[PDB]
This record gives structure tokens, C-alpha cells and sequence, in this order.
């Protein structure tokens, strides 16, 4: 997928993983 | 002393009477080998009123399966309990019936008729007393409407004086099987309201919902709406074969029951069915049978029974209880509700009670129920059928099998006289 | 027991049987050259002395070419050399070749071998004929078998499976001619004719399947499932039971009206089932969206009459009430008067087999769909229209006057289906 | 075809909760009763007999398809409170211009409830 | 802790971020069908 | 003996049901999964009353939970007691009422009080000789006040002379959590009145300021304003269930505090609550119970008693006092506010003590009271509905079901009949 | 059950539902190849996900939104880029040439083209809903297949469905800035045909969300993805009471009578209080009494019009997340004490309030804070009417000359539908008036 960098919705629209919120 | 012939027409009464046969012999501590290796002593006593004995310690069913093609006995001889049967009374012929009333009872169930009955007077010959027969069947196929009704016909001719009941699966109001059953239903009830003795209508809907509201199966099966109704047909038959306090055989139901010879169309029932989650939240007493029998979503013939009135209601219990809150609970349905039960009646509910119940289970109770809320059964069907008939709708495959137009105004003829005289019946002061 | 005999006329036929009869042997243990490495297979094969199980089919054709494909290929030594039926020059698009100057000279061998066919049969329960509407020997030569099979085996159950002439694809230019007489001379000595076209099953090719440009072999394939879906009751467990016989006595309600639709319930790519649930009521509704049927017409622009629902796989009962208690709600779906009971349900338990090199999936469940519908009528006047277009003038009849054929055969061929048509505008009008 | 009634079953029969969340077909509530036979009024091939009359509602049922719905189809609910007395006469004249909307398989069935000002 | 069970002493578990819902009495072909439950709010 | 049927309707009514079979199972020693674990034999005696016997010793609550949407008893189920009701009392439908009255009580009401009529029938003819029935609704909401209207009307057709009791929720007077909440609050009482033997009328700002002033709870929550409605609940049906010195059951306090028939509104309250830092600071003694019972900040209802007059009240007391104390503060809480009572009844009090008091406290007492006060409730729901019914407000989302306008004038008519019956005592 | 089926229809509804099926699957355990992970769990787990997802028989979950648009270029990014195994293939339907901002081209020529397919998808995935709620409409008034299709769409829902509840959601027209030029002739036709057909019409416009992201978040130059984020998280502050655990619970069907009195005013102004950034977020606090009364500044508002400029008709607070209900109750009744904040005298009651448990989540890479507390506010004002009055002017000034209708004319429309919803419009603007003065 080159689009993560060329088009508006690659870039707003990619996965980045979540996070686990409450710290141990 | 009190022998039954059991009669097997069509593929749903195969289907039928290949688990029947197995709640019979579970009872009874059958094999599916034919042998017996039960527990108690009373399985014995009365085993010959379903049984014959055979050199060698085994026990075979006084069954004749009749089948206008040897398709379903492909599977029911491969099934759990196929074995059992004798092979000589397996009759069947060469060609189908094709849902065809005319050719399950003119063209193509002649040739099979008299070797059924040679069948049948060899399994009523060897009777000592014999009490009557049975016969589970369809009324919206071929060979269990046409070839059934034939059987039944000239079995009354030869055997006047025995009792003879049918468990006939009569019509679905919402969505049919079968394109043309308003034909095979109206011609085969015109059969059967001058030849038997007991009809047992069940539906299939109201086993379906039986099946998802009391029992709460996700995924039915055809082999459980065969178990609810084997459960019935097993359950009018325990005064003969195990004691009681107060015995009923089928002939003191019939005298009980029907008022009128041509008013013999009943409602099956089963008390003690409840679901498998809520076994926790229930108590199993003779109120909560009483409860359970007389509601209305407990019926298998799909038919409201508030919208008319009860003739006469039977009550076969079988377990350990008292006879007290028996009746006394039968008393209290009646003086409850007192619309949908006939004035002129003043006790309209037969009491029987077995002690031994079904295996696994405290109590059971089967109700028999003749209400004035079975005529739009007969309503629907005679309106479907003048929907039909009057176009020629799909009678060329009827006119062209030898028949006539007359029988189908016969049988119009005499199922609008059942619903007029259960009518008059219902408003009667 | 429970044993029928196809008999495959035409080009179309021979290459519908090819995959059918691939689709029968694979579904048993049939092997390719007649070996198996259970006598289920008596519906459709017969064993012989040498361990050998031979079709119950005749594949005749009055061209050489492809029977002689089939006697090259791979299922050379499964067929019995005397099955292949061949003509030596065939009608070549003429109704009145195949009827009166060619196919008149094949026509008793057919027979000779159709009776050695029938002298293995314990049960008969009847023939299945598979041939097209627009082809020479497919129309005459199927028309001629029908005329004294019903003489000579009496009242037995007829199939016939025909390809239908599409609205717009058509191959023959003469073909209206061969449609309408084929119609007329087959109107009486048939039981029930399960109709397809070619482009419906082209545009579901296009739609359902991912396939652009399909061939001919992606059709056979369906119409072998459909084939198969329709006597899977006589080979395996079912808790609703249908023979052949139930057909003619639930969709076809008048002598004349005999012409069903089919329709295959799942029909989708191996990518797409993942991304869905096949369940029954999902199943059942599609059977009837315009956009699944396997005739060119819209039913929702007429009136049903006749639906017979083929299950299989793993279904439940209550499933099947359900779901068709949902389509008798639907405004969409609008049945006839004197019709009010609807439906006939058969339900089996093997589900569809899969073929190596097809484009199906593997399902867990499927439906077959008859219904006898009344906006066919769009395509009857169609053709009738199409016909009026070229006899008015007298177009391509010398061909036809030259080969045995008396020029009033079209007249009275055209006012019968006047009289068809009317028959079946007059069943739509209630009281 | 006629949607019969399952008389004490009809309520998991009912079409909305049969997953059919759109406009369904009414259900018969009662059957009525006949006696006696039936007289044959259509010979063979389904034609109805001469004596006997017919339905002006043309057969191949009546669908309204999309190119022949018209534009500016009527209101749905068409309530009428709270409104001129003019312009409820408007909303009602609106839903009485197509009558062929109203009288297809498929299409509006709209309920006047209310009255205006 | 032991305490009686009277209005006010009750203590809310503050670290808890979810609160999904099941649906336990769900429907099937016309019936009104009831689930035993498995898992509370929030899917613990 | 003498049993309960249990009904819940609407999202409230489930919410505060909970609360009140948690606070009842609690006071019968009932476990989460069912079973029995009480340490005295007077915690089984008297279960019967609100339990139905099942099998293992288990015993299940006699509620029927309905709601036309089944969001919220799908949370109810979820909690730490809901495994315990019977599977098959829950009722629900597939589109709920969206704060309708006229959806709740016409269109959508209708395709499912069958199927409530008949859970209630089960539970009410398998009884040995049933009490009364008890409601938990809201007046403001559309399936909770529609639904609920409908179910006292065609329960009152079927059982003509037993007990019929609602602890509703009438709206509050500064803050409203609907929009339409005057119409639904007008057609409700309109059949409240004409159709229920008692009904407790509960204000949630009321509730508010009882946990923020006297208990001193910093952030509340919807739960511990219910413990209060099922503390209020579980006080009045104490002489069903435990013994007492002087018992009095619901048709005692009935026939003691409706002088007429129009006139059974009544305003809860629960004596012994305490702040958080003040419980070391009180003496448990019966004149602080009476005094706190009396007050104007612990009413349950937005509407002190100093508007009006006490045509009646009631004071239920749980635990061991003696008799002497009880009567002589009755009188002299009588006697040092003549105004405030009415000159033609001699005794406006009606006493009942019970010995076991709720677990963990010495002694509670329970105020019923039927005052002149309620008819300012009644006047700002009336001003409110002319407001909107003069211009028409929402008429079309009421009148969108066929509810003709007539409707709403008889309702209110029946309102200011009621507030004109209530000045007339005053 | 509590089933929702989104529609989203134009280039501004497709690249909304990005974000808001981005946010679904967020909710919820689902990643964008369509399946949870692990099992993680003994037999039955959480169905939380029944809201918006179908699930088959193995353990994938599929949409329960249609896309639809007349150009093949914006959907075919969803074909391609990182939920493309999540989506059902025909649940994206696709044209070959689009409306080209033309009202008559999306309703007359290729409105009529596409809209049986939808309408199958539609049935189709409306057979899975074991109890469905409404439908959601997402689209723009300024296109010609979000103000054409969409009301083609809503008008044959209407006619196929009878009374289910359509909560549509809209882009207005912004005052100042726009796109295109012939924006205010389909704004004007798509509020003629849908006056009816809409239960109530939830709108926002991208000026003032423009706004927002300036002052409120620390963002210079914002784009349109930040807009269809926030819009995404009103849309799930509004339906979360379907799925979490709350004390008091609001379904699709109670915002039509709690926000429209009157057969014709149903154009809420939506509102999202606690906007802000996470370096504004380490000083302040986010209280319920603080950002109610956020809610009703008038630079926080969503729509770009002036709520002091009307009357505040009535109210629908969806609080959420670690709200006490007597904090919610003390900021209404202090709301309800101020001289700038005013409401009409046929509404005494006002609002209508919701509580929901579940906080907003975290999109990674987004704007917004972690925040505990969230506020989506309903307002039905009768300050819209000075918008309507801009688009009648603006209506006004090219029709006096008619002017861009030689595209409308001339392809498959009449003249006539102009002066008659030149004549709506004109309607609606005295109901407004109407309704907006005091019975003193
Ligand atoms: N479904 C299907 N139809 C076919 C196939 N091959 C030919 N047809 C149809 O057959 C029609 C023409 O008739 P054919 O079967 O090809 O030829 P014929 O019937 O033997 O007649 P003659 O060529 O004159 O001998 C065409 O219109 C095709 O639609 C095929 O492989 N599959
Ligand atoms: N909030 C928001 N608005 C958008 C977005 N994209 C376009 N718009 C708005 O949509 C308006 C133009 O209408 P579109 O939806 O883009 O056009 P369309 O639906 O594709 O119709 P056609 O272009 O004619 O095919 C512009 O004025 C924008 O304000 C977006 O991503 N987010
Ligand atoms: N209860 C029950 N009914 C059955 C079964 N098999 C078939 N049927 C019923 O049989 C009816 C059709 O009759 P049919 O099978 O054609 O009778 P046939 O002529 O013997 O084949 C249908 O309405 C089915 O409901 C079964 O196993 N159980
Ligand atoms: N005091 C109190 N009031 C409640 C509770 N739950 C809901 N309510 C009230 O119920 C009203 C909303 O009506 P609701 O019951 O949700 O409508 P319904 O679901 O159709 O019955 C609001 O005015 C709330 O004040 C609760 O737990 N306690
Ligand atoms: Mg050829
Ligand atoms: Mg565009």
C-alpha cells in the first residue's frame, strides 16, 4: 500500500494500533 | 389379551412409526436385536399387546408397513430400529403415488390392498382377544391419503365390532407441503368420518411451536415432532399394558369421549414438557400438569380452543399421585371457565390414572380433547377447496385416473355437514 | 429401483449430458473408465459382468463431431459404444429435416435401444430428454421421440429440460419457426418442461460469478446442478421425499400450461461466501429476486401459480416454514385466486458436490426453485411477435415446403399459440 | 393466494417479527361458512364461462415499477394538525392526484389522521 | 466490607472503561427466545 | 396466604424493581443463585408472600417484567440478582414507544398486553388467596406510563376488589428528562385516578435532595436513589412478612387513609437516615424517628406540607419500641400543629409497629401520608399542559395514532376536578 | 437486538463513514480484515457488536451500511485501502459518471438508474434485523447525488417502508465559503421534496466546525478528515445508548418527538461540548456543570448562526461517560437562569436528557483528549431561520435572471418545481415566524 503517504484518505485513514489505556 | 395391529401408511406415518416403535421398546426394554435384558417385572406382564412372541427369546411388533414405493423403507430398515420388523410385513409395490389420492386409492392400490390385508388377518388370526388396530398416516399425500383410507375401509367391513383409531397429520393453515393437499384433505376426512372410531388431528405448526416456546429447541427435527406425537400415541395405551388405579382402554375412552358417532376428531396433548432451563424455576405437581394441559398453546392441532366450546375432555395420568388433587383439579378447570364448556354436559373431563410413568419422568399426563373449536379446521379446508375445484384448478390429474366429479362434491358434501352440526352443536341451549 | 433414462437430442443435449453425467459420476465413486475402487448408483447406472457400470443415457445426434468429441475424450470407456447414437448429415437448422427426411431413418434405432435400455428397469419411473428450442435436430428430431414414447411406454413421466430463445441473444436467424412448430407438436405429449435461457445464465455469470466472458461449459455446469438438485431424493436420505411424479401434479395445473421456471438458490464465487451467512430464510428469498432467475422475465410483472421448493443440505424444517411464511407476506410476491395454498417443499440432507475446474462454491446449503409463473407470457407473445415479423411475407418457408412439410403446418402451429396465449391471459382473471 | 390465521399461533406469524420490516399483506382474521357443493364455473384450460362475471382489475397483478412511478409521490404519514386549513387541503389534494399509486401491489397506503384549523 | 446493605453504602469501581451490553433475550423465526447469560457488563 | 404479583413496566420501573428484589431478597436471607441461607426460621414463614416455591429449595420472585424494548432488562439481567426471575415472565416487543404515550398505550401497547395478561393470570390463579398487586412505573415516560395504564385497566376488568398499588414517578417540577413529559403525566393520572385503589407519588428531585442534604453523598448514583423507593416499598408490606404488635396490612392502610375515593395520592418517606460524620451523634430514641418522619425535608414528593392540610397519615414502625412512646408522640405531633391538620377527623394517625427491623438498623418507620399539599403536584403539571395544549405543541405526534384532541380536555377536566376536590377540604 | 442501518450517499457521505465505521470498529473488537481476534473466552462471549454488525456462522462481522455514490473514484479507496476485507463486495455500489453538482442529473437521469439496486441491498439488510430501530442518512446539500439520490432515496423509503424512522444527516450550506456556485438551487430542491419525508434532519456545516478545530483544538489549517472525525463522534455519542450500559437509556425513536413539535421544523443544530486539546486539557478541568454550559456558547456551535439571533424551541442532551445525574440536573436548572439563553412559552419543560457510561474513545492519531465526560446537545431553535433567509437571497439573486437552469431545464425537469419550492421555502420561513412569537 503506497497510499499511506499519496492520497488524503491513506494517510487519514490508516491502522495504527490502540494502545491499552489504565497503567497497571 | 387386549392386542393392538399397528398400521404404518405412507412416509410420514413410516417416519412415524419407526420412533414410535422405539419409545414402545424403550418402555418395554427392547433390543434393537429383538431380545429383552429390562429391569422390572411389569414390562412382561402385558407384552403381548404390541408384541408377538418368536422361538428364540425375541419379540416382534405386530407392525405391517404399507408404502406405495420402497424409498422410505430404505431408510427406516437403515435407521436405529429397522431391524426389528419382520420382513414379510413390509409390503410396497413397483411405482409411486405422486401426492395423488386417485392413484394411492383407485389405480395403483388395488394390486397392493389384498396382500396388505393377507398381512393384516395373519397379524389378527393370531390374536387371541384382539382389542383393535391403529394407524398413523397423512392427509396431505398420496398413499397415506388414498391407500390409507382404503386399508381403513375394508378393515371396518372385516372387523365390525373392534375399535379402529387413526392418528391422521391433517393440514398446515399457514404454509403447505404439498400444492395439492385441500383435494387429498377433504376427500380423505369424507373417508374417514364413516369408518373410524378416534381421529387424532395434529399439526405441524403447533409442534413447531411446541417445539420453540415450551421445549425451546433451537434446531427442530422431524424426529422430535415424531417423539411429541409417539408420546400421545404411547400415552392413550398405558392402562393396557401397565395397572392402575383406574384403568381406560380404548374402547371406555371412545364411550366416554364422542357423543355423537360422526363428532371423533380430537386434540392430542402432553402435560409435563417444559424447557431445559427452566427445570430450576418449575415444580412438577398435579397443578402444574393441570395448568399445562388445558392452555391453549398446548394444543398439536392448531386450533383455538376459546373460540368455542369443549364437548368432552379425557385426562390419562400416569405416575404416583392422589386421586384428590386429580380431581379436584378437574373439577376446577370446568367451574373456572365455564363459556368454553358445554352447559348441557355436567361433568364434560374423563379421568384415568397408570401408576407406572414414562421412564426418566415423576408424572405425565396426555390430553384428549373433542371441542367445537375443530370446525374451522374443516372451514379453511372446505374454502380452500372451493377455491380450487370450481376453476378445475388440477383436476385433470384426478378425471384422468378414473375418477369422477361427483366424489369431490361428496366429500365437500359431507365435511360442510360436520361443521354445520358442530355448529349446532357449539350455540345449543 | 427408482431408475431414469436420459435421452439427450442435439448438440445442446450432448453438451449438457457431458457435464451432467461428470456431476453423476463424481457425486458417486464412478469412476471415469466405469470403475469402482452401496447401490445408490441404480437411478442412473447399471452393473454389468465385468464389474463395468454403464449410463442409462442415449446421447444421439444427427452430426458426427460431437459424439465423436465424446468417444475421444476422457470418459470414452464409460460409455457403451452402441449408447452414442449418430446420424450422418444432420438437419442443419430445418424443423422439417429433422422431422420428416433425416430424422425418420434414426428414429427406430433409438427406440430398439431405449426399449434394451428400459428391460434393466425393475421401477421406471420416467425419461428425462434434454434439447434446445432453436437447433434442427434438438426441435424435430426431440419432437419425433415424443410422439411415440408416449405411445409405446404409455403414461410415463416425460421431462424434457429446454433452452429457451433469449429476447435479444439469438444464434439462428430461422429460429422463431423452429420454436413455435417445436411448441406446437410438443404441447400434448408432455409432462412438465423445466425452461432456461442462456442469456439469464449469462448476466448471473456476470453478476453472482466474477466471470466476465463465460463459455457455454459454465452454463452446462448449472444446468447440471439444477438437474442434479431435481432427482437428488432418489439417491439419498431425505426427510421430504420427492419423485419425478410429484412434479406434473403440483406445478402444472392445466394440460397446456407445462412450462416452469428454475432457479438456483446460492449461487456466488468461492471469495464471496466468506463475506456472508447462507443460511435458509437467505437462501429462500433470493430464489424469488428477478435478478436469480434463469428466464428472462420479470415475475413480479405477473402472477405465481405453482412453486416447488428442492432443499439440501443441512436445513431445518421450522427454517424452511418460516422462511416461506415470510415470502407470503411480501407485496412483491402476489400469487393467483384459485392457487392458495402455494408451495410443495422437498428437503434432502447431501449437500451439492463440488466439481474440480467449476466456478461454484462449496456450500453448505441450496436450494432448486419451479415456479410456474405467468409473466412467461411476455415471452410467448414475444416470439409470436417475432414469428408474425418474417411468415408475412413468406420468409425462409421454401426450405421447410421442400422437406416433406405441407406450408399449413405454420398456420395452425401460430393460431395454437394464439389460443396458448389467451390461455394464459384468461387463468390471471379472478371473480 | 390467502394468508390463513394460525388462530392462537399468529403472533410468531405476524410479519414484523418474521424479520419483514417493510409494508406486508393483511391476514384473513375469520372464515367464513358455507354450506352444500360448489358448481363448476371455469371449463378446461382455465377459462371462465360466459355466464358468469368477471374483475375489471387487469390480470398480471398491478405493479408499479420504478419508470412508471411518478415524481412527486405523496406523503407517507400525512398528518393533518396543526395546520391551514388550506394547506391540509393541499396535503389531501397531493395524495388524491395519483389514484394509481394507491391501488398497486406496491405503494403508498397513507392514513388522514387529524383535523386542520 | 461487610456493611449492611441500606441507601448509601455503595461504592463504584471507578478503574472499570467498559460497559458493553449482550443482548440475552434476543428473537429467532417468530419466537421470543430468552438466553441464559454468560458474561456481564462490559464482557468479563 | 396472602401473596403479591409483582409488575414492572417501563425502563424505570425495571430499574427501581431491582432495587426492591435486592432489598427483599436481602431481608429473606434469598441467595444470587436462588437458594435460601438465612439464619432465622422468621425469614421463611411468611416468603411466600412475594416467592414461589420451585424445586431444591429454590425460590423465584413472583414478577412479571415488561417493556416494549428489552434494552433495559438485557441490563437488568447482567447485574449481581438477575438470574433469579423465571425466564418466561420477561415480555418484550421489537419498537419501543419513544416516550409516546399513544404508541405506549393504542398501537405498539396493544400487540403485547396479551402476552402479559397471560404471565399475570399464571401467577395470579396459582395462588392460594391472592392480596393485591403492586406497579412500578413512570409517568413521564411513554411505554412505562401507556403500558402501565392499559395493564391497571385491563387487570382492574379481571380482579374487580383486590389491592391495586402504584409507586410512580411523577415529574419534577425544575428540571424535566422529557420534553412531553405533561402530556404523558395528564393522560396517566387521568386513569391513575379512575382506575388504582393507592398511588405513591415520587419526585426524583425530592430523592436528590434527601442524598445530598441528609445523607451527605457526594456523587449519588441512579441506585442509591432506588434503595430509597424500595426501602419505602419493603416498609409498607412489613406486617405481611414479619409479626408484630400491632400488624396492619395494604387494605388497613387503604381503608385508615382514603376518606374518599378520588383522594389517594399519597407522599412517602423513610425515618432513620443520617449524614456521613453524624450516626456517633444521635440517640437512637422514638421521638428522633418521629421527628424526622414528620419533617418537610425528608418527603419523598416536591411538595411540603405546609401548603395544605394532613387529611391522613400513616406511620408504619419496624422494631422493638414500645407502645406508649409511639402513641404519645403521635399525639403530640397532633397536637402542637393544629393548623396543619384537618378539624374533622379526631385522629389523623394510623400506627402499626412491627418487631424485626431492617438488618443493620435498630429502628425504621415508614411515612404514608395523605395530604392537601399533593394538589400544587397536580397544578404545575396542569399549568404546564395548557401551556403547550393552547398553541398546540406536539399534538401531531399524539394525534398521529388516532387519539382524538377530546382526549386531552377530558384529562385535564379530570385534573382540575381533582385539584378543585382537594381545595374543597381545605 | 436494537439494530441501525446506515446509508451513505455522495462523496461527503462516503468519506463521513470512513471515519465513523473506523470509530465502530473501535467500539467494538473488530479490526478491518472483518474478524475479532481470539477467542478469549469460554462459549458465548460479548454481542455488543449487534448494533452495527452482522455476524456469520464462523466469527467475521460485516456492515450493516450501504455505500453509494454515482462516481467511481471516492469509493473505489474503501476497495482498496485498509478495510477492504471488512466490507461485503456489493455493500459498495458504484456509477460510472456522476450527478456533475447537478440536483436534476442525480433525481431525473441517474437517480432513477441506481436506486433499485440500493433499494434490494437495502431489503436485503434489512432481512438480517432481528429488531431495527431507523435508517441514517448521511449526505450533502450542495452535491447533486447527495441532494438528488438522497431525496429519490428517502422518497421511496418512505413509500416502501411506511412510518420507519429516518434520522438524516446533513451538511449545510455554509454562509461565506462554499464550493460550488449552483449549491443554493439544491439546497432549495432537496429541502422541497424531503420537508415531509425526513423525520428529523440533524445538521452541521463545515464552516463552523472550521471554527472549532481553529480555536478550540490547536490546529491550523484543518481538512476534512479532522470534520469527519468530529461528525463521526457525534454520530456515536447519538446511538450509544443502543449499545453500553447506561441510567438513562434514549432510542432513535425518542429524538423525533422530543425535537420536532411541528410537522415541518425538524432541522436540529448539533453540538459536541468537550472539544478540546490535550494541551489545553492539563489545566482545566471537564466537569458536567462546565461544558453544559459549553454547550450553548455560540461560538462552540456546530452551524454557523447565532443562537441569541432565536428562540431555543426545544433540547436533547446525550450525556456520557462518568456523569452524576444530580450534577446533570443542577447545570439545567442554572442553564435555565440566564437572560442570553432563551426559550419559547409553549415549551416549559424544555429538554430532554440522556445518560450513557461508556467514555469516548481514542482514535490513534486523532485530536480530540481522553476526556471522562461527553455531551452531545439537540437543539431545534428558531434562529435556522436567519439561514434560510441567506439561501433565499442567495436563491433570489441568480433566479431573478435564471441563471445554471439550462442544465436543470433543459434535462428531464419542468420549470414549474422552481416557483414551487420557491414557494416551500417561503412557507417554512413564516411557520418560523410564526412560531417564534410569545402568545403574551
Ligand atoms: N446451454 C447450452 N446451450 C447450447 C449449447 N450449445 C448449443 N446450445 C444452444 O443450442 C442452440 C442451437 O441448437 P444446437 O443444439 O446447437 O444444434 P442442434 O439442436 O443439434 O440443431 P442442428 O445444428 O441443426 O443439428 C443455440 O441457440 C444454443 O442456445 C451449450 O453448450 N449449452
Ligand atoms: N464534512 C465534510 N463535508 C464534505 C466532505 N467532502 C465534501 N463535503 C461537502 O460536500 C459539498 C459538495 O458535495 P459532495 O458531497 O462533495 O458532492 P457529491 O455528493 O459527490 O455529488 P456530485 O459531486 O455531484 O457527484 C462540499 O461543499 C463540501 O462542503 C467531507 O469529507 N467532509
Ligand atoms: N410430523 C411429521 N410429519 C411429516 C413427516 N414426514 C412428512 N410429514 C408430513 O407429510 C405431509 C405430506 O405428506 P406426504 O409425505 O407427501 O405423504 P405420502 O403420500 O406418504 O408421501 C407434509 O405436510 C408433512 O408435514 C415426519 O417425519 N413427521
Ligand atoms: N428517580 C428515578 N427516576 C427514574 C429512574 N429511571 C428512570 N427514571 C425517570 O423516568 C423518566 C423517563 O421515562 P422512562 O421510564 O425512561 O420511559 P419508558 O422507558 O418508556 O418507561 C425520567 O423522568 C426519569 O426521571 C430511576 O432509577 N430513578
Ligand atoms: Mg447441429
Ligand atoms: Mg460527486
Amino acid at each position: 500500500w503506497p497510499n499511506w503517504h499519496l492520497t488524503s484518505s491513506g494517510v487519514a485513514h490508516h491502522f495504527i494500533p490502540p494502545v491499552s489505556f489504565p497503567p497497571p | 389379551m387386549r392386542e393392538i395391529v399397528h398400521l404404518q401408511a405412507g412416509q410420514c406415518g413410516n417416519q412415524i412409526g419407526a420412533k414410535f416403535w422405539e419409545v414402545i421398546s424403550d418402555e418395554h426394554g427392547i433390543d434393537p436385536t429383538g431380545t429383552y435384558h429390562g429391569d422390572s417385572d411389569l414390562q412382561l406382564e402385558r407384552i403381548n399387546v404390541y408384541y408377538n412372541e418368536a422361538t428364540g427369546g425375541k419379540y416382534v411388533p405386530r407392525a405391517v408397513l404399507v408404502d406405495l414405493e420402497p424409498g422410505t423403507m430404505d431408510s427406516v430398515r437403515s435407521g436405529p430400529f429397522g431391524q426389528i420388523f419382520r420382513p414379510d410385513n413390509f409390503v410396497f409395490g413397483q411405482s409411486g403415488a405422486g401426492n395423488n389420492w386417485a392413484k394411492g386409492h383407485y389405480t395403483e392400490g388395488a394390486e397392493l390392498v389384498d396382500s396388505v390385508l393377507d398381512v393384516v388377518r395373519k397379524e389378527a388370526e393370531s390374536c387371541d382377544c384382539l382389542q383393535g388396530f391403529q394407524l398413523t398416516h397423512s392427509l396431505g399425500g398420496g398413499t397415506g391419503s388414498g391407500m390409507g383410507t382404503l386399508l381403513i375401509s375394508k378393515i371396518r367391513e372385516e372387523y365390525p365390532d373392534r375399535i379402529m383409531n387413526t392418528f391422521s397429520v391433517v393440514p398446515s393453515p399457514k404454509v403447505s407441503d404439498t400444492v395439492v393437499e385441500p383435494y387429498n384433505a377433504t376427500l380423505s376426512v369424507h373417508q374417514l368420518v364413516e369408518n373410524t372410531d378416534e381421529t387424532y388431528c395434529i399439526d405441524n405448526e403447533a409442534l413447531y411451536d411446541i417445539c420453540f416456546r415450551t421445549l425451546k429447541l433451537t434446531t427442530p427435527t422431524y424426529g422430535d415432532l415424531n417423539h411429541l406425537v409417539s408420546a400421545t400415541m404411547s400415552g392413550v395405551t398405558t392402562c393396557l399394558r401397565f395397572p392402575g388405579q383406574l384403568n381406560a382402554d380404548l374402547r371406555k375412552l371412545a364411550v366416554n369421549m364422542v357423543p355423537f358417532p360422526r363428532l371423533h376428531f380430537f386434540m392430542p396433548g402432553f402435560a409435563p414438557l417444559t424447557s431445559r432451563g427452566s427445570q430450576q424455576y418449575r415444580a412438577l405437581t398435579v397443578p402444574e400438569l393441570t395448568q399445562q394441559m388445558f392452555d391453549a398453546k398446548n394444543m398439536m392441532a392448531a386450533c383455538d380452543p376459546r373460540h368455542g366450546r369443549y364437548l368432552t375432555v379425557a385426562a390419562v395420568f400416569r405416575g404416583r399421585m392422589s386421586m384428590k388433587e386429580v380431581d379436584e383439579q378437574m373439577l376446577n378447570v370446568q367451574n373456572k371457565n365455564s363459556s368454553y364448556f358445554v352447559e348441557w354436559i355436567p361433568n364434560n373431563v374423563k379421568t384415568a390414572v397408570c401408576d407406572i410413568p414414562p421412564r426418566g419422568l415423576k408424572m405425565s399426563a396426555t390430553f384428549i380433547g373433542n371441542s367445537t373449536a375443530i370446525q374451522e379446521l374443516f372451514k379453511r379446508i372446505s374454502e380452500q377447496f372451493t377455491a380450487m375445484f370450481r376453476r378445475k384448478a388440477f383436476l385433470h390429474w384426478y378425471t384422468g385416473e378414473g375418477m369422477d366429479e361427483m366424489e369431490f362434491t361428496e366429500a365437500e358434501s359431507n365435511m360442510n355437514d360436520l361443521v354445520s352440526e358442530y355448529q349446532q352443536y357449539q350455540d345449543a341451549t | 429401483m427408482r431408475e431414469c433414462i436420459s435421452i439427450h437430442v442435439g448438440q445442446a443435449g450432448v453438451q449438457i449430458g457431458n457435464a451432467c453425467w461428470e456431476l453423476y459420476c463424481l457425486e458417486h465413486g464412478i469412476q471415469p473408465d466405469g470403475q469402482m475402487p452401496d447401490d445408490s448408483f441404480n437411478t442412473f447406472f447399471s452393473e454389468t459382468g465385468a464389474g463395468k457400470h454403464v449410463p442409462r443415457a442415449v446421447f444421439v445426434d444427427l452430426e458426427p463431431t460431437v459424439v465423436d468429441e465424446v468417444r475421444t475424450g476422457t470418459y470414452r470407456q464409460l460409455f457403451h459404444p452402441e449408447q452414442l447414437i449418430t446420424g450422418k448429415e444432420d438437419a442443419a437448422n430445418n424443423y422439417a429435416r429433422g422431422h420428416y427426411t433425416i430424422g425418420k431413418e434414426i428414429v427406430d434405432l433409438v427406440l430398439d435401444r431405449i426399449r434394451k435400455l428400459a428391460d434393466l428397469c425393475t421401477g421406471l419411473q420416467g425419461f428425462l430428454i434434454f434439447h434446445s428450442f432453436g437447433g434442427g435436430t434438438g426441435s424435430g428430431f426431440a419432437s419425433l421421440l415424443m410422439e411415440r414414447l408416449s405411445v409405446d411406454y404409455g403414461k410415463k413421466s416425460k421431462l424434457e429440460f429446454a433452452i429457451y430463445p433469449a429476447p435479444q441473444v439469438s444464434t439462428a436467424v430461422v429460429e422463431p419457426y423452429n420454436s413455435i412448430l417445436t411448441t406446437h407438436t410438443t404441447l400434448e405429449h408432455s409432462d412438465c418442461a423445466f425452461m432456461v435461457d442462456n442469456e439469464a445464465i449469462y448476466d448471473i455469470c456476470r453478476r453472482n460469478l466474477d466471470i466476465e466472458r463465460p463459455t457455454y461449459t459454465n452454463l452446462n455446469r448449472l444446468i447440471g446442478q439444477i438437474v442434479s438438485s431435481i432427482t437428488a431424493s432418489l439417491r439419498f436420505d431425505g426427510a421430504l421425499n420427492v419423485d419425478l411424479t410429484e412434479f406434473q401434479t403440483n406445478l402444472v395445473p392445466y394440460p397446456r400450461i407445462h412450462f416452469p421456471l428454475a432457479t438456483y438458490a446460492p449461487v456466488i464465487s468461492a471469495e464471496k461466501a466468506y463475506h456472508e451467512q447462507l443460511s435458509v430464510a437467505e437462501i429462500t428469498n433470493a430464489c424469488f429476486e428477478p435478478a436469480n432467475q434463469m428466464v428472462k422475465c420479470d415475475p413480479r410483472h405477473g402472477k405465481y401459480m405453482a412453486c416447488c421448493m428442492l432443499y439440501r443440505g443441512d436445513v431445518v424444517p421450522k427454517d424452511v416454514n418460516a422462511a416461506i411464511a415470510t415470502i407470503k407476506t411480501k407485496r412483491t410476491i402476489q400469487f393467483v385466486d384459485w392457487c392458495p395454498t402455494g408451495f410443495k417443499v422437498g428437503i434432502n440432507y447431501q449437500p451439492p458436490t463440488v466439481v474440480p475446474g467449476g466456478d461454484l462454491a462449496k456450500v453448505q446449503r441450496a436450494v432448486c426453485m419451479l415456479s410456474n409463473t405467468t409473466a412467461i407470457a411476455e415471452a410467448w407473445a414475444r416470439l409470436d411477435h417475432k414469428l408474425d415479423l418474417m411468415y408475412a411475407k413468406r420468409a425462409f418457408v421454401h426450405w421447410y415446403v421442400g422437406e416433406g412439410m405441407e406450408e399449413g403446418e405454420f398456420s395452425e402451429a401460430r393460431e395454437d399459440l394464439a389460443a396458448l396465449e389467451k390461455d394464459y391471459e384468461e387463468v390471471g382473471v379472478d371473480s | 393466494a390467502t394468508n390463513y390465521s394460525a388462530n392462537q399461533y399468529e403472533k410468531p406469524f405476524s410479519p414484523k417479527y418474521l424479520q419483514n420490516w417493510s409494508l406486508a399483506k393483511p391476514t384473513k382474521e375469520r372464515i367464513s361458512s358455507h354450506e352444500g357443493y360448489t358448481q363448476i364455473i371455469a371449463n378446461d384450460r382455465g377459462h371462465l364461462l360466459p355466464s358468469v362475471p368477471r374483475s375489471k382489475a387487469s390480470p398480471w397483478g398491478s405493479f408499479m415499477g420504478t419508470w412508471q412511478m411518478p415524481l412527486k409521490v405523496p406523503p407517507a404519514r400525512a398528518t393533518l394538525t396543526s395546520r391551514t386549513a388550506a394547506g391540509a387541503a393541499s396535503l389531501t389534494r397531493w395524495i388524491q392526484k395519483n389514484p394509481d399509486l394507491l391501488k398497486a401491489s406496491n405503494g403508498l397506503r397513507p392514513e388522514i389522521f387529524g383535523k386542520p384549523h | 466490607h461487610g456493611l449492611p446493605f441500606l441507601p448509601g453504602t455503595s461504592f463504584k469501581d471507578l478503574t472499570k472503561t467498559a460497559f458493553h451490553r449482550s443482548q440475552t433475550l434476543g428473537y429467532r423465526n417468530g419466537y421470543a427466545v430468552v438466553r441464559r447469560p454468560t458474561v456481564g457488563i462490559g464482557g468479563d
